[PDB]
């Protein structure tokens, strides 16, 4: 991956497709891992999307890859960054009920909505989704159109959401275009970008994906990803494990408390060590 | 809908 | 209310009751607005808390009270402070099935315990409950003991929580002791205090209460209250309302960008007045 | 349990 050049694409395009992000024993992992949540149907509550974090780290550490990190600090033009929010989800069949498209969209919104989006610098926001099965034409593809800005449409509609009837917008409809991938492959768009999710047309199997977004903390208003854990938890070992293996850079976009931050004392690097026996202090000792 | 928090006019929604 | 006497109590002793936070309309409007929720029921999916925002301002509004602000700057020792969590609840009572206690616990852990919590400073978390109901020993009494520090207990304990076994901490409930008050008092407490919730002894009647915690900005692996609102949902008017009513120092706790802010340009005080009309946004222009 | 996200080890939980 050329950082750079991916955040260029991202610029200019509004996404950049990456394939074989994940590639050998890496995708045959996450591939087993992603199963455990959602099996080969040859399913209502699997319909469902899981957050982040999850029982394995061959699903954990990817969102916050240092590849990925790069991109997003050459797009943003900032290293303080937020993991907004990571989930794994299933998309099955027409056997397994009903499948819809979903209207087009941009996705450059906070939860809240509470202040109006800038698609500028520091307040952009970064969507992945990690493909763990072939994406085909009739395996619901992404479609993708272009950034909000370039296509002349408003981020709020007159409708009050981010999201494009076709009978107001027609010319987005008529200009969409599917994303097709290999397993192993990354989208990554920029949330001001026009797009969908669609139908699975297919009758049998699932497209298997895990999905992340990221975001500039600067955008105060922006969540970063809620969870709830505690060392009693049956789930905390892996997480416990997760922060152990990552590099500073990447807690960060967990709201860790940085090297010099006024929260590192004495007496929190002791109980930074109990909690997670085994993690290198040694960037954030006073 | 098809999420785990909030509502999206159905059931629980992806934030 | 004496914001440094209250924050003095606090530091102290770990809570403090003010009678008569509400009174007149106020109380009155609020008692009404939670009672749209939880009718006099003279149930099952009514014992769930429901989160902020609420259908009226009469309940949206009292979290941010400037008094409480005051409060929370003074034990802090900031002012960039943010709303963690506000809800409100019913508990009913034994009519409407078995009651129990909670076991004691505290409250001094961001969700994810993301890194073990500080009782100093900009790392403490306030919590308060506005009683809406007459609070005696039969209606379900919130029970304090004191701040962890003061008894001797971790805040860990070994089970891996922040709660406290009747077996491991014995003199933790037998020191306990119930807080009873009117409607329109408010308890606030330090999130370090030993406390708990307790079973409604009365067989008929509930008692009906408004939750909140705040916590400093510096704590930033902590997460700020997370909904989901758009323009278009039923329930943007409302919160549309109180944002305009709002004054900068209370739109603070919510991640609204500050003045001088990055973030405000001419276009973005222009997204402003549109999505909230009749907003004062003189003390945001760049 | 009795509250709107993630879980108390029964259902929904307060956060
Ligand atoms: O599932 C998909 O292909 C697209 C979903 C979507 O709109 C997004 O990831 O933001
Ligand atoms: O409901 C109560 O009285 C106490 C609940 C509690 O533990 C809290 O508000 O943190
Ligand atoms: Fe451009
Ligand atoms: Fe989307
Ligand atoms: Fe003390
Ligand atoms: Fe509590």
């Amino acid at each position: 991956m050329d950082s750079k050049s991916i955040a260029a694409e991202l610029a200019t395009r509004g996404y950049a497709l990456v394939p074989d992000f994940l590639t050998g024993d890496a995708l045959t992992e996450a591939v087993a891992a992603i199963e455990t949540y959602f099996p080969d149907p040859e399913v209502a509550a699997l319909k469902h999307a899981v957050p982040f974090p999850f029982t394995s780290n061959a699903l954990n550490r990817h969102p916050l890859d240092l590849r990925v990190i790069s991109v997003v600090e050459e797009l943003l033009g900032t290293t303080d960054l937020r993991m907004t929010s990571s989930f794994i989800q299933a998309k099955y069949g027409t056997a397994y009920g009903e499948s819809k498209d979903q209207r087009l969209h941009n996705d450059a919104w906070a939860a809240s909505s509470l202040v109006h989006p800038r698609a500028d610098g520091v307040y952009q926001r970064v969507y992945g989704i990690l493909y763990l099965t072939d994406v085909t034409e009739d395996t619901a593809p992404t479609y993708v159109v272009d950034r909000a800005a370039h296509l002349g449409v408003p981020l709020l509609t007159p409708e009050g959401t981010g999201a494009y009837s076709k009978e107001a917008y027609p010319e987005l409809y008529e200009r969409e275009r599917p994303v097709v991938v290999s397993k192993g492959s990354l989208l990554l768009f920029v949330g001001d970008i026009v797009h969908r999710g669609s139908a699975y047309h297919g009758h049998l199997g699932r497209r298997l994906a895990l999905f992340f977004n990221i975001h500039g903390a600067q955008a105060r208003w922006t969540d970063k990803h809620l969870w709830s854990l505690r060392p009693a938890h049956p789930d905390w070992g892996t997480f416990r494990d997760l922060m152990i293996e990552l590099e500073p850079r990447q807690r960060h976009l967990l709201g860790f408390p940085p090297p010099g931050d006024d929260y590192w004392t004495e007496e929190t690097i002791k109980h930074l060590s109990e909690m997670y026996p085994g993690i290198d202090v040694e960037p954030y000792l006073p | 809908w098809y999420g785990w928090a909030s509502n999206d006019g159905e059931g629980v929604a992806i934030i």
